């Protein structure tokens, strides 16, 4: 099929300034590179400006086409011509010939280079550094992410994006409803120095509220400095916070309003002017758009050599290659040998898909010298046509004593690249040392490397796209016994391994399994991905996933399909498609694991990455937290910094000037505080000594920083609603800890703040806060679960965020004191044995008996919540300095670095009004609340297990293997009756009481 | 018909046994005997084809990779000369070739070349024979202007005069029988026969052609070439249209099975006495796809190869200056080892290890060649040379190395090149060894930069560019004979130890006023005396390192 295409050339006819054109009949089965070469030869033959084409090569030019008024680049030089989106578009328009413009590539402007430098500084990584790549996957992903980013930016309302509200659709729990009288709430609206209280319906929208307000204030505009020319030009914002109340959402569904109702606080709002939308306008994209068909090799019918003339073969289908895969190990070398002089070394080559090893071969052992030469072919028991998309050649270097081999080095090589082409030729891979990523060790000067050779072909070999063919086989009635066995298999928790018999059963009855979404992870775990026919059948099944698409969103199940056990692009794609219905609040709840799951993508560009990019570009809060999560992972994981960095570059390129400025100020503040912390650590010789000299030097350095270098204000990384201003230097101190963190207090920069209270930050350097972040996120998730049961357990999940490698910030919970400090302040060290001390402290803080009883009740609820949480999560090191109580009675735990199941001490029992073994009403309530919360979590065991499994791959010291996660399964008594579970937890309570 | 089939099967099995058991005096004779047998009974060629195809298919099923390329090349050699091959056998061979495209290099590359030729021959039978004869015998044709020539170079100091005279006699005896008129007669006969099969009355055809004047013969030659080339150049060639055109020509010739020999290629024999001889001969060949193909075949040992490398380097350097040969001339290089009855056949050994078919066909020619020189007849050597230059099309590329030689540190260096080896010895002072300073970049598998500077006392050093064994990215293997001082109670004893390393470039300088002698490519005529310093590095492309290609049958079998 010769396709007629008209090419608009960069030169113009001598007499008319009209661009020259060349009509060509291009082989649809050719690639873009050959098409470009044919265009160049034709231009050399026909242009009146031949010297132009003699002086410049084709690579200096882009191939562009117009679609719906926009310009798209034909970017991938190896893309098969017939798969170009432009040809499909023109065929739909009955346009023949189509037009392609050959446009000269220009060098980047100095402004673009400066903006790139700014982006690199924000990222902490240079995404333009090609020094450490074996291919162009990074640049390819940069170009592919242009189109979805620009689609999201183009669909974005800048005014709504500037003021995106923090809301939830979840119904109000009964206990909050009881606080609303006659479905009405009181709101205090502030402007300048004046305020007015109004009574509104809990169902009123901010617009209705504004209309009623302006109607009531019509005769009092001048009093609130409202120009007569202005009308209900204004928005409602939270006092002291950058959080807006806009849209058609009922006032009761705003998170701030729910917080005020939960605490019993008045709802204070400011009547502000809306932010300038121009600050959220995005700079014009210099890059042409890239269509979603870029990198598509096409179908088998277009790539197959069967029935085709050799003249029409430019790419060969991978499914036509009926041979065993092989790799030549040339050898290894290392600049510095291991000190052990009598070691043999051998290479183990594995073909891996996800976590499964499909085949394995090894070289013969040879003496471990600075360089070891094998020069041998290892042929695998897998055919090329059966290689799955995402298959990795995992090379491992093992060492043994010269006559248990210890694994020393490893490296991975993706066999089918991002263009769906089988890799070929010579590779020098720099290997990681062992003290799923296809990235190599960046230390090319000192890291161990392996030289390998893959077969060379006359034509590139491409993985074809699967066509959804109707299955003619798509029923033996499943026997009731096998039905019960399948149901039992489906009912097991995610940690339960599938036997071979389970997998064969699941696959045999795959059509029955497809009727239950809960069977999907197990069914897909039974797929033999190293067999092309089974993979094709699996995709035919995925085409018939109507039950999945129509089902309710189970977030746990959907996230399980993104786990490291599932490397298939289509499975992950249907999971992300399901996640596109997830609300922004819940997305914030799961953002950490969503960021981590990107490590399991075979390529930089994926459905999950695009999902994250979209959600960040739609919601400033999500984008803020996404920025910080990605940046921390960039700073910490050399294995994945590139992937996170390219995703972060796309996001930042979509942010607008306001967000970029905020991020710049934040990073600057972090760098300055890091320098100060390093200086302060160098001044203190001993691990705990905070001498008066150290405090004075801290204050002096902070004063100098405030006067010279700190921004006047910045958004707080752990809470973008908070804006910190000037340091309250007199309140700043070094904390007496091994890591010497800085206690910092800033003034609120928002002039609408109702209290002169400071924003307190513990700045930590040399400490990895990702573990604390995970635990606090899980606590917020547990709170949501309990809220579904109308259980307010009054938890206080404070703000915590990692800002880099072992550097981050923690929120200071105000009016809260460690139990150790209370016990010390009342009677010295013996206070640990004084049951009355905590209750006396709480009564001192709450001298009003009604407030004291409310604090005791809040203590009961928060104690129950944290007891259940620390039990289920196995939180250790619970000394009295790692437990705090607020003056309002909230008990909460801090520092999550890690004889009784949980902390329930006699002084806690005394606050509950128990005396010895006598049960109090508050203690009975404690027991009932504990049981209810425990059972509520037991019902969500699968979600919890999945959330921790997805975090196994962060390198956290206390979450390294699945055995760590089995703790949750055992604590929740999976597989027991609900009565047995209730009794077991009550027994744990009594064990804690007795001990 | 069954006895002839069994006889051919036994011959094919003999070739297969020679290939599977690399155990010397009859190596290569089995293939030659098979080719002679088919030449004596051309009407049985189809028989052999079937056998070969079966064996080929068998080899594919049993993963017998060592026999695929030899059998494939034998099949192609037979098909180039055979007439009356049924179309189904051509389709079977083409299908086999297409299936082999799944094999790694070199199998896929050879199979692709064969598939191209087989497709053209299936649609237009006789194309292979006609094109081969026209190109190799320099027959004038406007529609097929390609010309090929074999240039046979021999060093008279390396190969005896008796060998040269015997080879010259065989070549001249073959060329005296290959007159342009005889070749035109062969092309016409072969084309008409290949197209018409049993409908071609071969006897009447031969009588008519022998009785025709030169003008008539030339007319029919041009008509046949025109028909074949016109049908072959069509987008969709049809065997039926080709048959119709050939029937028209045949009827015009005669009005409304003698074996047709495939002539040996035109071979010019040259005693290599001048370093410029090759250049001059190529320029003369070009004097009135590249239209001309020069197949330069050298007979000799490693010294002859060093000379060929020098000539090749000079040719590339000149081409960068006057661009006169490369737009029109495809240069292919071939090597036949003639070793005196083990250090001078290094490259030969290497080739034999990487291409077993080369080992069994070409490397075994040295005794026969020598035997031919002692004799005061089927041209065995000429047949093997013909087969080699026609079927050996897979190049193996060898890195050339440049050496700068300093006799004094104040004078400009003399530059030369080598291919196989650079040997260095310490000159005797008109006391054992000389202190040498060496600076080199160690060749590691990671390509990590590692510069090494060492000073040691040595008696000699050898840089080898060709790997010695299978356990050995083009790098030099350097062996230094170091003098180690051992102080025993009984006095100062000196022992010699050999240290080996690999490097891409190396600089060596004598420190104790003792001078060095260098030998290039083991050639006593390429000796440099009174040398103080030398530097070796990969030879750059005359403006990428310069690589020299030597054609074999299979290239590098991995």
């Amino acid at each position: 099929e010769l396709i007629p295409i008209e090419f608009v050339l960069p030169t113009s006819q001598r007499n008319t300034k009209t661009p020259e054109t060349a009509l060509l009949h291009v082989a649809g089965h050719g690639n873009v590179e050959q098409m470009k070469a044919q265009v160049w030869l034709r231009a050399l033959e026909t242009s009146v400006s031949a010297d132009f084409y003699h002086r410049l090569g084709p690579d200096h030019f882009l191939l562009l086409y117009q679609k719906k008024g926009q310009w798209y680049e034909i970017y991938d030089k190896y893309q098969v011509v017939q798969t170009l989106d432009c040809l499909r578009y023109w065929k739909v328009l009955h346009r023949s010939p189509g037009q392609i413009h050959v446009v000269q590539r220009h060098a980047p402007s100095e402004e673009t280079l400066a903006f790139q430098r700014q982006l690199n500084a924000l990222i902490g990584y240079d995404v333009t550094d090609v020094s450490n790549v074996h291919d162009d996957e990074l640049e390819f992903t940069r170009r592919r992410l242009v189109t979805p980013r620009m689609a999201e930016v183009a669909g974005r309302d800048p005014k709504l994006y500037a003021m995106h509200p923090w809301v939830t659709s979840k119904p109000l729990p009964e206990y909050l409803l009881k606080k609303i009288t006659n479905n009405c709430v009181f709101i205090v609206i502030h402007r300048s120095t004046t305020s007015q209280t109004i009574k509104v319906s809990a169902d009123d929208t901010p617009g209705t509220i504004l209309q009623s307000f302006f109607t009531k204030m019509a005769k009092k505009k001048s009093l609130m400095d409202i120009p007569e020319s202005q009308n209900e030009d204004f928005v409602l914002r939270v006092c002291g916070r950058d959080e807006y109340l806009v849209g058609e959402t009922p006032i009761k569904n705003f998170q701030w309003v729910r917080q005020c109702l939960k605490n019993g606080e008045e709802i204070h709002l400011v009547l502000d002017t809306p932010p300038d939308p121009a600050l959220d306008e995005v700079r014009k994209e210099e890059w042409p758009l890239v269509d979603d068909c870029t990198g598509v090799t096409g179908y088998h019918e277009q790539l197959t050599i069967h029935g085709k003339d050799h003249e029409s073969v430019f790419t060969v289908s991978l499914w036509d290659c009926d041979r065993k895969f092989r790799v030549k190990i040339r050898g290894i070398d290392i600049p510095v040998l291991p000190r052990t002089a009598d070691l043999t070394v051998f290479v183990e080559a594995n073909i891996q898909y996800g976590q499964q090893v499909l085949c394995q071969r090894r070289t013969s052992p040879k003496p471990f010298t600075e360089e070891v030469l094998w020069n041998v072919w290892l042929e695998f028991s897998i055919k090329i046509k059966d290689l799955p998309k995402g298959a990795l050649l995992n090379l491992q270097i093992y060492c043994g004593k010269a006559p248990k081999a210890q694994l020393l080095y490893y490296v991975n090589l993706l066999l089918i690249d991002h263009r769906f082409l089988l890799r070929h030729g010579e590779y020098v891979l720099h290997m990681w040392q062992l003290s799923l990523t296809s990235r190599t060790n960046p230390d090319k000067e000192n890291s161990m490397s392996i030289s390998i050779l893959l077969d060379n072909y006359c034509h590139p070999i491409a993985l074809p796209k699967h066509r959804p063919t109707p299955d003619p086989e798509g029923r033996a009635e499943m026997p009731n016994q096998l039905r019960k066995q399948l149901e039992a298999i489906i009912a097991t928790d995610p940690l339960n391994p599938l036997t071979a018999e389970d997998k064969e059963l699941l696959w045999h009855f795959r059509y029955e399994s497809l009727k239950d979404p809960k069977a999907y992870p197990k069914l897909f775990s039974s797929v033999k991905w190293g067999q092309q026919e089974i993979v094709a059948k699996t995709y035919q099944l995925l085409a018939k996933r109507e039950v999945w698409d129509q089902s309710a969103l189970d977030v746990g199940l959907t996230m399980q399909l993104l786990d490291c056990n599932f490397s298939d692009e289509n499975v992950r794609a249907i999971a992300v498609q399901k996640l596109e219905s997830l609300e922004d609040d819940d997305v914030l709840h799961y953002l950490l694991q969503l960021v981590q799951a990107v490590k399991f993508e075979p390529y930089h560009d994926s459905a999950l990455a695009r999902f994250l990019l979209k959600r960040g570009l739609r919601n400033k809060r999500i984008g803020h937290f996404l920025f910080w999560f990605l940046r921390s992972e960039i700073a910490q994981s050399r294995h994945y910094q590139q992937r996170f960095a390219v995703i972060l570059e796309a996001y930042l390129r979509g942010c607008g000037t306001a967000m970029l400025h905020d991020f710049t100020q934040q990073v600057q503040v972090i760098d300055m505080l890091q320098k100060v912390t390093i200086d302060i650590k160098s001044l203190s010789a001993e691990k705990y000594d905070v001498s008066s000299q150290v405090i004075s030097q801290l204050k002096q350095k902070l004063e100098n920083l405030q006067n010279l270098n700190l921004p006047q204000s910045f958004r707080v990384p752990y809470d973008p609603g908070l804006k910190a201003g000037a340091l309250v230097i007199e309140k700043c101190k070094v904390m007496a800890s091994k890591k010497k963190p800085l206690w910092l207090e800033f003034k609120c920069a928002d002039p609408t703040a109702l209290s002169n209270e400071t924003i307190g930050i513990i700045f930590k350097h040399g400490d990895d806060l990702r573990q604390d972040m995970l635990i606090l996120q899980i606590l917020r998730i547990m709170e949501s679960i309990w809220e579904t049961e109308s259980l307010d357990l009054c938890l206080l999940p404070y703000g915590c965020i990692s800002t880099g490698d072992k550097i981050g910030m923690i929120e200071i919970v105000k009016d809260a004191t460690t139990i150790a400090k209370i016990q010390q302040s009342t009677v010295g060290n013996t206070g640990a044995f004084k049951d009355e001390v905590l209750s006396h402290w709480l009564k001192e803080k709450c001298p009003i008996e009604e407030k004291f009883q409310a604090a005791v009740e809040r203590f009961v609820y928060s104690c129950a919540g944290y007891c259940v949480a620390t039990f289920v999560l196995g939180i250790g090191d619970r000394h009295n300095d790692n437990i705090m109580i607020s003056e309002t009675g909230n008990l909460f735990h801090i520092d999550f670095g890690h004889r009784v199941p949980f902390v329930l001490t006699p002084d806690f029992l005394f606050v509950m009004g128990t005396s010895g073994k006598k049960t109090s009403l508050h203690f009975q309530k404690f027991q009932d609340v504990c049981v209810k919360a425990y059972l509520a979590l037991r019902h969500h065991t699968n979600l919890l297990i999945i959330l921790f499994s997805m975090m196994l791959m962060t390198g956290m010291p206390q979450l390294t293997s699945k055995e760590d996660i089995e703790y949750i399964r055992d604590a929740l008594t999976v597989g027991k009756s609900e009565e047995d579970a209730k009794k077991y937890f009550l027994d744990q309570i009594e064990v804690c009481r007795d001990k | 018909s069954s006895d002839v089939e069994l006889d051919f099967q036994r011959s094919v099995q003999a070739v297969l046994r020679e290939l599977n058991t690399p155990n010397q005096s009859n190596q290569g004779m089995w293939r030659w005997s098979l080719h002679k047998k088919v030449e004596r009974n051309p009407g049985k060629s189809s028989i052999l084809v079937r056998i070969l195809l079966r064996e080929l298919e068998k080899a594919e099923s049993e993963d017998g990779r060592r026999v695929i390329i030899p059998l494939l090349l034998t099949l192609m050699s037979v098909l180039t000369k055979a007439t009356g091959i049924p179309e189904d056998l051509y389709h079977r061979a083409y299908t086999f070739c297409t299936r082999l495209l799944t094999l790694p290099a070199p199998y896929s590359t050879v199979a692709l070349d064969c598939a191209i030729r087989l497709k053209t021959e299936t649609a237009v039978p006789g194309t292979l024979y006609q094109r081969t004869v026209i190109a190799e015998q320099n027959l004038i044709s406007e529609l097929y202007p390609y010309q090929e020539r074999v240039f046979l170079f021999v060093d008279p100091e390396l190969v005896s005069a008796s060998v040269c005279s015997a080879l010259l006699l065989e070549i001249q005896a073959a060329q005296e029988q290959q007159t342009p008129e005889a070749c035109m007669r062969h092309v016409v006969s072969h084309a008409l026969q290949a197209a018409l099969g049993e409908a071609c009355h071969t006897g009447a055809l031969n009588r008519k052609l022998q009785a025709s004047s030169r003008r008539v013969l030339e007319y029919y030659f041009h008509a046949v070439v025109a028909a074949i080339e016109q049908v072959a150049s069509e987008d969709s060639p049809s065997r039926l249209g080709h048959l119709e055109k050939m029937e028209e020509i045949y009827c015009s010739l005669l009005g409304p099975l003698p074996s047709i020999p495939l002539p040996s290629p035109y071979i010019t024999f040259h005693l290599w006495t001048d370093q410029e001889q090759l250049w001059k001969e190529l320029v003369l060949f070009l004097r009135p796809s590249r239209v001309h193909t020069a197949r330069v075949l050298v007979l000799g040992d490693d010294r002859m190869l060093g000379r060929l490398a020098q000539a090749y380097y000079r040719l590339r350097k000149r081409e960068t200056k006057k661009f006169c040969l490369t737009p029109r001339l495809s240069l292919q290089l071939y090597y036949i080892p003639v070793l005196a009855p083990p250090e001078l056949g290094e490259l030969a050994s290497f080739l034999g290890r990487v291409d077993p078919w080369y080992e069994s066909t070409v490397n075994t020619l040295c005794p026969a060649i020598l035997k031919l020189a002692e004799m005061p007849v089927d041209p065995f050597i000429l047949d093997v040379i013909t087969y080699y230059v026609r079927m050996g099309t897979q190049p193996i590329y060898f890195q050339l190395y440049k050496v700068k030689i300093f006799t004094s540190l104040s004078h400009d260096p003399t530059e030369d090149i080598f291919l196989t080896e650079l040997k260095v010895k310490i000159q005797d002072s008109k006391g054992t060894g000389a202190e040498l300073s060496m600076c080199y970049q160690k060749a590691l598998l990671s390509h990590r930069p590692r510069e090494v500077t060492v000073s040691l006392r040595a008696t000699g050093l050898v840089l080898k560019a060709i790997p010695a064994g299978d356990t050995e990215c083009s790098c030099l293997h350097v062996s230094v004979t170091e003098v180690v001082k051992s102080s025993n109670l009984a006095g100062r004893s000196f022992t010699t130890s050999t240290n080996t390393f690999r490097t891409s470039s190396i600089q060596v300088q004598s420190q104790d006023q003792r001078l060095l002698t260098l030998w290039l490519d083991k050639d006593g005529r390429r000796t440099f005396r009174d040398v103080v310093r030398f530097e070796v590095s990969p030879c750059p492309e005359p403006c990428n390192s310069l690589l020299m290609p030597i054609n074999t049958f299979s290239g590098i079998i991995q």
